[PDB]
């Protein structure tokens, strides 16, 4: 009861205010499906036929073989390196100074670019511009003088708030856009495990597999023998998978050929544009509702500080726009996996094989920064676990004329300025004049990064095979002793051993102590 | 045969619903506008939707059929519950090769379902697979009105050889659109109805109270149980 109360009853009617479904189908029917009705009532709100669900075709070909399955590359996965790394604990440094000093020549403009997009003002009311600028300038000179130093690194991590939905409202992703040769250009990547074999040997053994009989599906007719040409398409491709997987068993060495083909997309940024702002429209919906939480929190809250007081007439509110926000960000997530879900009526695996490639792009360019100024230990799909060291700097606060000191973060301002110069759309046509068909162009990118504060320590673990570590495991805590995130590891696991989980509970218990490497180690042997 | 099971069964759900609490409101006759601030002014109630459902009403020439409605389910703010349905016919489109061939296509859908529809319109509609539509081109559609989803279904069946042997007014057929639409998308969808938000029922529609952003007050029971079993083994 209070599980269902306090997070899923203003959740699910939160979710309901918008979703044309009953509560039932929206907690019982996948999120891609809810997302497919949101996009069903913003289609009809603006005139577009809603197409048909995607039958997908019996057999796609490429290079003479058939297609076993068709999806582009994913997402990448990769443990740099492994180990102990905390806040109490040094490690050695091998910083590049072709960075510090490219970076250091881009320094007064990026800290425009935080002040004009970041804080959403103006350069003149900030008043410490140039001592924080100077004081930035002699550190990383400090660091540029002498990059080989070994101190404590502290932990960071950057995520991207809402990537791959910033990703569709930058580049306009659509999956009804996408025109074949038939204007923004991308870069996407193809991906198929298709078979060894060849067309002919398909035709001989398909021919061989015409002389033979099959059962009947429908077990209520008075039909039960039936022959090969009476047959659906379903049955005869599954038996098709079968004996041509017997078949490069015993011709071939291997079951699946990997390639993968860089091909290429055109995106017409003068179609009807429906789709961005629906995704903007939620994306500025979360934002206001999560700006509405917030001054109900503190203003509501400390505008009737008694408990003598029916202050329990608001709580209804304040839980009704936490769940609202936490819906309209679901429902971002939900977008980006409904971009790919077989049976969709805007289905293009384009759409959705530009989005993982160009956030691979993004997070290499990130990767390969975090390279050349620090240690990179674990990448995933939102951001990058990273080691800097201590005499990098962190938070700085810009004071204005009205007396706010704004909010600086140093490497989420130059992730966020080395975005805005290699992902900005400048082509984002938009319906400037609907009678006249006039359409206005300008620069958008709503691509922003945000690294939230030092870790005490962060502990991942590796193989037992040489040349790689374990995929997705990692250990991260808060700087006050409470576990933060666990993501790979259980430490509860049901199922796997008991001991091994309460093994896991005590190791990270004992990792929690020393300031030598060797005394934590030990202490962990102990 | 399938017409009258699904009308007990509605007789069926609403025999049960009785006695919750949940009775069919009937809106006065409201000879008023059109308006959403104005509620002082219209014969209606507000009431907060928690749930709805497709279901089969009666009539109140036809058959032994309803039109089909969907059933919604409220909660006043008296501290009690009420239920009201909507008339609404649902629909689908058709796509075509050319806009004045249109007429062959309506003439053979006049002959060949003549005891499954209702009436007919032309709808305009975007389609986004057509080259220079931003330019002022739209796609010309056909729009059937049916009484029932059974009917909608039939008329589906019906039109299942000539889209499958397409790919003369036969040959002209290419595929339809909005056919697996469910039936209270479709009424939630385009009477933009959604389910947690406060309405004022009335005759003229479903016109939503802006004012009270709270939501009402539910009787929730989360009920768990614990049973006998077998040794080491599922109940």
């Amino acid at each position: 009861y209070y599980l269902y109360m306090k997070y899923v009853h203003p959740f699910i009617f939160s979710l309901c205010t918008i979703i044309p479904l009953n509560p039932d189908e929206t907690l019982r029917k996948g999120t891609g499906t809810l997302c497919e009705m949101l996009l069903m009532v913003q289609a009809y709100q603006h005139n577009i036929l809603l197409p048909n669900k995607h039958t997908d075709p019996i057999e796609r070909f490429y290079d003479g073989h058939l297609l076993e399955s068709e999806t582009y590359v994913g997402g990448h996965v990769e443990s740099l390196e492994a180990g102990v790394f905390r806040s109490d604990l040094k490690n050695e440094f091998k910083i590049d100074p072709s960075a510090i000093d490219e970076l250091l020549q881009e320094l007064p403009e990026a800290l425009k670019f935080s002040v004009e997009v970041e804080n959403k003002s103006s350069v003149d009311k900030v008043t410490n511009f140039e001592e924080i600028k100077n004081q930035i300038t002699q550190k990383l000179l400090e660091l540029k003088e002498n990059n080989i130093r070994n101190e404590l690194p502290l932990i960071y991590h950057v995520d991207v708030a809402s990537m791959y939905p910033n990703i569709m409202t930058t580049n306009r992703l659509q999956p009804d856009s996408i025109k074949a040769e038939r204007a923004r250009k991308l870069k996407w990547a193809w991906r198929g495990e298709f078979f060894p074999s060849k067309m002919d040997e398909y035709n001989m053994i398909k021919r061989a597999l015409q002389n033979e009989t099959f059962p009947n599906k429908n077990k209520f007719s008075k039909k039960k023998v039936l022959t090969f040409d009476e047959l659906s398409y379903a049955d005869q491709v599954i038996h098709i998978k079968k004996r041509l997987t017997e078949y490069s068993r015993k011709v071939y060495h291997r079951v699946k050929v990997s390639e993968i083909v860089e091909r290429e997309a055109i995106v017409c940024q003068r179609e009807n544009p429906f789709y961005v702002d629906t995704v903007k429209s939620f994306r500025d919906r979360r934002y206001e509702f999560k700006g509405l939480a917030k001054t109900w929190k503190g203003n509501l809250s400390k505008i009737d500080p008694s408990d003598k007081h029916a202050r329990d007439e608001a709580k209804k509110m304040i839980v009704l726009y936490d769940s609202l926000q936490l819906a309209h960000k679901v429902i971002l997530n939900s977008f980006y996996g409904y971009v790919m879900r077989k049976g969709s009526r805007w289905y293009s695996m384009e759409m959705a094989g530009i989005t993982c490639l160009t956030g691979a792009t993004i997070i290499q360019m990130a990767r390969a920064l975090v390279e050349r100024v620090g240690r990179p230990l674990e990448l995933d799909t939102d951001g990058i676990w990273c080691i800097l060291p201590k005499s990098f700097p962190e938070t700085y606060f810009f004071t204005l004329e009205n007396g706010k000191k704004l909010y600086l973060s140093y490497p989420c301002s130059m992730l966020n300025y080395r975005v805005h110069q290699k992902f900005t759309n400048h082509q984002y046509q938009e319906l400037k004049d609907p009678l006249n068909y006039i359409y206005e162009t300008h620069s958008e990118n709503t691509i922003f990064f945000e690294v939230d504060g030092p870790y005490k320590a962060m502990i991942l673990p590796s193989s037992k095979e040489e040349g790689k570590g374990i995929k997705k495991r990692y250990a991260v805590f808060n700087e006050d002793g409470s576990l933060a995130e666990l993501k790979g590891f259980e430490l509860k696991r049901r199922g796997e051993l008991q001991l091994i989980k309460n093994f896991q509970s005590d190791i990270f218990k004992v990792f929690l102590e020393g300031d030598t490497l060797e005394g934590c180690y030990s202490a962990v042997a102990s | 045969a399938l017409s009258a099971q699904q009308l007990l069964n509605a007789s069926k759900i609403d025999d049960i619903d009785s006695m919750m609490g949940f009775e069919r409101y009937v809106p006065p006759q409201y000879n008023g506008r059109f308006d959403a601030k104005d509620i002082d002014q219209i014969p209606g109630r507000v009431g907060w939707l928690t749930n709805m459902h497709a279901t089969l009403v009666s009539q109140e020439v036809t058959t032994n059929q309803g039109i089909s409605g969907v059933d919604f389910y409220f909660l006043d703010e008296e501290g009690g519950s009420f239920k009201s349905t909507v008339v609404y016919d649902p629909y689908f489109f058709i796509a075509c090769n050319d806009e004045s061939r249109v007429n062959d296509v309506e003439e053979l859908v006049k002959k060949y379902l003549e005891s499954c529809l209702k009436s007919l319109q032309i709808i305009r509609k975007e389609d986004l697979t057509m080259d220079n539509h931003l330019l002022g081109l739209q796609k010309t559609l056909i729009k059937l009105s049916f009484v029932n989803s059974n009917q909608l279904f039939e008329a589906r069946k019906l039109l299942r050889p000539i889209l499958q042997d397409n790919a003369d007014a036969k040959h002209l057929i290419e595929d339809i659109r909005e056919y697996d639409v469910p039936y209270h998308v479709r009424v939630s969808i385009d009477k933009d109805i959604r389910v947690g938000k406060w309405y004022k029922v009335t005759q003229q529609g479903f016109i939503e109270d802006t004012r009270k952003i709270a939501f009402a007050d539910p009787v929730v029971m989360a009920f768990d149980i614990e049973t006998t079993k077998p040794p080491l083994k599922f109940p």
